[PDB]
């Protein structure tokens, strides 16, 4: 039974017929400009004894619908950083990175200069960091303790102070919990931009789709077999 | 409020004869057909499944089909056979060699009429009529054709219930037949402008409910069947006994699927526990709902993690507080915020049954509408493009009759059907 | 026919899309009554061929007939059947000359017209049951002209009425309602019910003391003349 | 339901004995064709049904034809310990062979006794409500079972049309050999089994003695045992008709799953458990034991190599007390293997059956009592290598006419010999061809 045969049959009246049926054509051109793969075809150079038919078997045959709404609310609260969206997951981090450079140091046998950026973060930390210094001890800074802003994290205050984050959190969903348990996707603490972390399918886990039964010395357990493939897991660090 | 339920091929005769075990017992019908419960609970909605045939006896409002009666002698011989009706069985006397076009056109439309007769016959019976519910495999042959024949039939003659099926799928590891993903394709073609709702069952996430969970030593396809007939006869549940907030399988379809094309569902039944674990673990709601999510307990390959639920539903048997399960539900909604489509402020109902299953305090049966349904689909259609650009099998198909048309016809509307879910799947960037 | 995607009901289930016989609706096929039947060859076509037929076809100014020999003389036992048999044709010139030679020796057949009764049951029984208007208005024209023939004529045909009456019913009641409106028809007597009417009065008129009963017992609505 | 057998010549009646030796043991039928009372087997069971009819009485006769032009096979069947089970115009025989010729088989000889032959089959068919194929049992190295069984199978094509056709043909061995005009017989046969066949399994006898000498203990081996191991065979592809099982594989089954193309109808077969009895009490026979043994070139009844080529499909029937964790968890294994391969274009190449009865043991020292077994039938590439070698000992035969005079004699055409030897050529074509894999992409 084909839609319009149903509709024409119902007992609707006009309007809500034509609204059924638009609302179907606008769903089918959605579906339509959706793009996704394409239907396979047959190769050109086909090889022989694939049309052939034998003659016993030739005894054998018979012969916009939808619409962006984002909402504000007044006083909503800050959920991005500019320090935070400089920041890349997939490189290696400003610790790791002064770690090559002190290991290219150690290596060569002799104190190797710095690279040189005009990046606006990193003026905006070493003068923070210089003030504190200055307001702690009653000095300017030297060069080598100037060092400490590669490795520590920055991130603007509220009311637009300039400070370290002690303890990161981890970037993907995780628990802030108090007399009730919470789950947060986003917080502050946080110096990566958020995203969902991958994981592995629940049937291809260490024992396969059908286990062995085995035993220990004088207890039955359980192994694997072929139906089992560990994943390839190819990544080193560095 | 009477379901009438369809039987094919050996499949759906092996799981038809475990559900009507399964409702039998629920109901306390003797294997003789006689009445031996023990509370009136019990009789007053018997008529559901049952008709009364006269002096005591009741008698099963189902239709067994098959193409060759190989199955019937076993279906015959089951615990409960004696109590089908002898009209009831349509069968042929040859198979459908596992081949869509033998068992679609050649036996199909040869015993469709005495099918569909008796299915008019049985509903014409009712007072008021409910939904069908089918079961059947479709990587089979007379399965898939003669399913997807007779369900097109009954949404000719009946397009006002509602239709709902529950299918299996070939496992990508666990297989059986070669030409496998030629029926799984038209077979899915046609389930997805026939059908209302449909549940999609791999063997494999059977077997390993079985091997993991139940940590049988030697699982045979009854224990598979045992747990298909416990999930269907679930969800009917809230249609037949009291409880404090009622549901209906068209208030399931209605709360399930936003777009019509969308209807395709996976399944969980919750207190799934070995004998020796048993004493270490008490029954809750807590429980229940932290089973009923656990991937573990749910029946197909696809995880739902890889996807998003737009919808769920869960159907709770038992004497329980409503407060626990609202909160429950809420709690779990909060807590993996992230695999919930945002734009729909609730994505779980929730419904409460006084009447729990002989034997056990409470259990649940779980409904949900998630994207990853797609990666089976694709998985599918792999192994059909890799079978197709070769012609492996074709001739088959073309000598029965069969237009290659058919089969980039139905290739194109699975991979639609795969494009809308995965629009649906990645969020935006906002 | 093939299922094309996009097009089904799938998902869309609505209340609103609503939809002990022994045998098919549209009932029995008819096989009417009134249906024409073919006509069976005559012997009167041989006689006449042959030329056994002691007339011919005297043209003159007008068609009329000549007989060489007298008809008083004539053996009314062999000739008469084979006249009426001769009254089932339809096309020239044997209608004119049977339908003449009927009339023409029911004219001065005399007193032997009353033994060759039985003998003309057969040809009357078949014509009749052919269903063609021309020749049940050519036969019942000869009846009114045999029945009052000659004398005891009618009290002979009263036995065979069982043969004769059951195609009399089919056209006793077919007149055509015209109200106010004249029938012109009745120039050239080319009605059928009215000539049926006057035939079954005749009948009865001449048949003697038990004809009603007869014709009351073959055709129902017919009520009594006299 | 219903299957007749056709046997053939001289191989094809020795085997058949040996065959309905083994399905009388098997359901119980005395040689007498009654039943005695004291089996527990009931006389309402149909098993018998598939191979066997009764006249009402209670007597067993068989659904079978024995055909031959000379009479000394069939009166040894005559006069031998089944006189009375068959019926008497079953046992079909001429006068004189067709002395190793082809030619003389298919124009002369077998012309004259061809419709008796139809006439019985046509009295057989008659009496079936289920027929669902015929089995053919010839050698394609003699004369009268080339030239009649090719002659045979054309008419039964034309008469039964699509009614299916399964044959088991015993090849000319590579190296071993019993006659000199070998190659002409076999490259003029292979013609019409490849018309008229629907699925073509072959077998070697060289590989039959070798699998009897190195698995089974016999020194001296004689046809007696090669017959009763295809017995067994033909009895494990048939026993999924017969009793019940958890996954039924119907004949048509076999066909639709391992033929892709209507040409590729070329068959290898393999027996798992052939095993003496002395050695099977020293192993264990778990369900991946034998489904490891049945992919091992040691265990083919036809002589080629697997390894040289590429698999299609493979249906693998297992009947006994198996479980399918045991099926899975070996095609599984068998998929994991590196020296097995399939093409690129067939990725789900496994049927699997699955059959609780389990295999019966005929009397003598040829098999070990087990209680499961796994047999296999298998398309592969790997089979034009066996055609290769009759072509090379026909163009041997052919570059000097060596004895065609024969051939043309008894009625036959010279370019019969190029048509049939360019014929063959192209299916070994057609197997180079199927093997390629799918390049067209790039
Ligand atoms: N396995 C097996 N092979 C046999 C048997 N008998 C003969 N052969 C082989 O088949 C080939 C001989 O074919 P035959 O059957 O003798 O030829 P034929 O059908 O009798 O043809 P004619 O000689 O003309 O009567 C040789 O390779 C034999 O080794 C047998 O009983 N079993
Ligand atoms: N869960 C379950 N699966 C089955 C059963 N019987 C067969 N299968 C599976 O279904 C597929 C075979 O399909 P089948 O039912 O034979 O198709 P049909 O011949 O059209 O009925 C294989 O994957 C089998 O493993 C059963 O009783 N239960
Ligand atoms: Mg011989």
């Amino acid at each position: 039974s084909t839609i319009y045969n149903a509709v024409d049959a119902s007992t609707l009246n006009d309007r809500c017929r034509t609204d059924l049926l638009d609302t179907v054509a606008q769903l089918g051109r959605h579906c339509e400009t959706l793009p996704k793969k394409a239907v396979t075809t047959a190769d050109a150079p086909l090889p022989s004894c694939t049309f052939n038919t034998t003659v016993s078997r030739s005894q054998k045959e018979i012969n916009t619908y939808f619409k962006d709404h984002k909402p504000k609310f007044h006083g909503a609260l800050r959920t991005q950083d500019c320090f935070r969206d400089t920041r890349d997951i997939t490189q290696l981090s400003s610790k790791e990175k002064d770690f090559v450079h002190r290991y290219a140091e150690a290596k060569m046998k002799k104190s190797i200069p710095r690279e040189e950026s005009d990046d606006v973060a990193k003026k905006v930390a070493t003068e923070a960091y210089t003030e504190a210094f200055r307001k702690f001890k009653g000095r300017d800074p030297t060069e080598k303790e100037l060092l400490e802003v590669e490795r520590l994290y920055f991130a603007y205050a509220d009311d637009g102070a300039v400070g370290v984050v002690q303890k990161p959190h981890f970037h993907g969903p995780h628990m802030h919990v108090s007399i009730c348990n919470r789950k947060y996707v986003t917080c502050p603490n946080q110096v990566y931009r958020a995203s969902l972390p991958a994981v592995r399918n629940a049937r291809s886990r260490f024992p396969g789709p059908i286990p062995v039964w085995t035993s220990t010395k004088n207890l039955h357990a359980v192994a694997s077999n072929d139906t089992y493939r560990p994943g390839v897991h190819n990544v080193s660090k560095f | 409020r009477e379901i009438v339920c369809v039987q094919a091929g050996q499949c759906g005769n092996q799981i038809g004869s475990k559900f009507w075990e399964v409702i039998s017992d629920e109901h306390g019908v003797d294997p003789t057909g006689t009445y031996q419960g023990d509370s009136d609970l019990q009789l007053e909605r018997i008529n559901v499944y049952f008709d009364e045939a006269t002096g005591g006896r009741y008698v099963p409002r189902s239709v067994l089909i098959d193409l060759e009666p190989g199955t019937m002698d076993s279906v015959r011989a089951g615990p409960y056979g004696q109590i089908f009706r002898p009209d009831n069985f349509i069968f042929g006397q040859s198979g459908a060699g596992n081949n869509w076009a033998k068992g679609h056109y050649t036996e199909g439309a040869e015993l469709i009429d005495s099918v569909l007769d008796v299915c008019c016959k049985e509903a014409e019976s009712c007072d008021c009529l409910q939904g069908f519910q089918i079961c059947h495999s479709l990587g089979g042959g007379t399965g898939s054709g003669m399913g997807t024949l007779l369900i097109s039939k009954l949404r000719e003659q009946y397009p006002d219930r509602i239709m709902m099926t529950f299918s299996i799928i070939p496992s990508p590891k666990v297989s059986d037949t070669v030409v496998e993903p030629y029926n799984t394709t038209l077979s899915v073609h046609q389930l997805v402008e026939n059908s209302d709702e449909s549940m999609c069952i791999d063997n494999e996430a059977l077997y390993d409910i079985c091997f993991r969970t139940l940590k049988l030593t030697t699982p045979t396809f009854g224990d598979l069947n045992h747990l298909v007939s416990a999930v269907v006869s679930g969800v009917t549940c809230c249609l037949r006994f009291p409880g404090q907030l009622n549901s209906d399988l068209r208030k399931l379809a209605v709360n399930l699927v936003p777009f019509p094309r969308l209807h395709f569902f996976m399944m969980g039944f919750a207190p799934l526990t070995s004998r020796g674990s048993q004493q270490y673990r008490g029954l809750s709601v807590p429980e229940l709902t932290q089973q009923m999510f656990d991937a573990k307990n749910m029946m197909q390959a696809a995880d739902p993690r890889h996807g998003r639920y737009l919808t769920a539903s869960a159907l709770f048997r038992g004497r329980m507080s409503t407060k626990e399960v609202d909160e429950q539900m809420l709690n779990v909604q909060n807590k993996n915020s992230s695999y919930f489509i945002e734009w729909i402020p609730n994505n779980i109902k929730s419904s409460v049954c006084d009447i729990p299953p002989k034997g056990l305090k409470m259990a649940v049966t779980f409904i949900g509408n998630n994207t990853c349904i797609q990666e089976m689909f694709r998985r599918v259609g792999e192994q059909f493009t890799l079978m197709f650009r070769r012609k492996a099998f074709l001739h088959w198909y073309t000598g029965e009759g069969m237009d290659e048309m058919e089969f980039t016809e139905a290739e194109s509307n699975m991979n639609d059907l795969v494009s809308e879910y995965q629009q649906y799947q990645d969020a935006t960037i906002e | 026919q093939i299922l094309v995607g996009h097009t089904g009901t799938g998902g869309m289930t609505f209340s609103t899309f609503k939809n002990g016989c022994f045998g098919d609706p549209k009932g029995p096929e008819k096989a009417g009554a009134y249906r024409k039947r073919v006509i069976p060859p005559t012997e009167f076509r041989n006689y006449y061929v042959r030329g056994d037929l002691p007339l011919t076809i005297q043209q003159g100014a007008s068609r009329t007939l000549s007989w060489r020999l007298n008809v008083s003389s004539l053996d009314y036992h062999h000739f008469l059947p084979i006249f009426f048999d001769g009254l089932r044709e339809l096309e020239e010139p044997f209608i004119f000359v049977a339908l003449q030679g009927c009339y023409d020796l029911l004219e001065r057949g005399g007193d032997k017209i009353l033994p060759t009764i039985p003998q003309l049951i057969v040809p009357i029984k078949t014509a009749l049951n052919t269903r063609h208007p021309t020749v049940i208005i050519n036969v019942l024209k000869v009846l009114q002209k045999l029945v009052e023939s000659a004398d005891f004529v009618g009290q002979a045909l009263v036995p065979y009425y069982r043969q004769i009456l059951p195609v009399f019913n089919l056209y006793k009641n077919r007149n055509k309602n015209i109200g106010d409106r004249i029938d012109y028809s009745q120039t050239k007597r080319q009605n059928i019910s009215d000539l049926v009417n006057e035939t079954l009065h005749l009948l009865e008129q001449y048949g003697g003391e038990d004809a009603y009963i007869n014709i009351k017992y073959m055709v129902p609505t017919y009520e009594s003349c006299l | 339901r219903e299957a007749i057998c056709i046997h053939i010549g001289q191989a094809g009646c020795q085997v058949g004995n040996a065959c309905w030796e083994l399905f009388c043991l098997e359901h119980g039928i005395q040689p007498d064709g009654a039943m005695p009372s004291d089996k527990t087997i009931g006389v309402e069971d149909d098993a018998f049904n598939t191979f066997f009819s009764e006249t009402g009485a209670g007597k067993h006769v068989p659904r079978a034809v024995f055909l031959d032009l000379e009479p000394t096979v069939v009166d040894e069947v005559r006069t031998g310990t089944y006189r009375q089970l068959f019926h008497p115009e079953q046992l079909i025989s001429g006068k004189e062979d067709a002395a190793n010729n082809y030619a003389r088989g298919h124009y002369t000889i077998g012309k004259e006794i061809v419709d008796l032959c139809l006439d019985r089959i046509r009295k057989l068919a008659d009496n079936c409500t289920g027929l669902q194929g015929f089995l053919v049992y010839h050698a394609v190295g003699g004369g009268t079972g080339s030239g009649l069984g090719a002659l045979l199978l054309e008419r039964l094509s034309v008469d039964y049309g699509k009614k299916s056709k399964l044959g088991y043909t015993v090849y000319p061995s590579p190296q071993v050999s019993t006659a000199v005009v070998e190659p002409y017989n076999s490259v003029l046969s292979t013609h019409s089994l490849l018309e008229h066949t629907d699925v073509a399994a072959m077998l070697d006898n060289e590989a039959i003695y070798d699998l009897t000498r190195r698995n089974l203990d016999i020194e001296r081996p004689t046809y007696t045992n090669l017959n009763r191991l295809i017995g067994q065979v033909v009895s494990s592809l048939t026993a999924s008709l017969r009793f019940d099982g958890a996954l039924n594989v119907d004949l048509t089954e076999f066909q639709t799953n391992l033929v892709p193309y209507p040409r590729i109808h070329f068959v290898l077969t393999s027996y798992a458990p052939v095993i003496s009895a002395e050695k099977a009490y020293h192993e264990q026979l778990s369900v991946s034991e034998i489904s490891n043994a049945v992919f091992e070139p040691a265990s083919m009844m036809t002589k080629c190599d697997p390894r040289h080529g590429k698999y299609m499909a493979c249906c693998l029937m297992y009947r006994g007390d198996v479980v399918p964790k045991d099926v899975n968890a070996a095609v599984a294994t068998i998929k994991t293997k590196r020296t097995i391969q399939f093409v690129d274009w067939s990725p789900t190449g496994f049927k699997c059956g699955i059959n609780y009865q389990p295999p019966t043991v005929v009397p003598g020292g040829d098999l070990a009592k087990v209680q499961r077994a796994v047999c296999m039938i298998a398309n592969s590439t790997a089979i034009a290598e066996v055609f290769a070698r009759i072509d090379h000992k026909f163009d041997l035969m052919y570059s000097k006419r060596a004895f065609v005079h024969w051939y043309v004699g008894e009625g036959m055409e010279e370019g019969e010999f190029s048509e049939a030897r360019e014929d063959l050529a192209a299916l070994e074509k057609d197997y180079e061809e199927v093997g390629a894999e799918s390049a067209d992409m790039d």
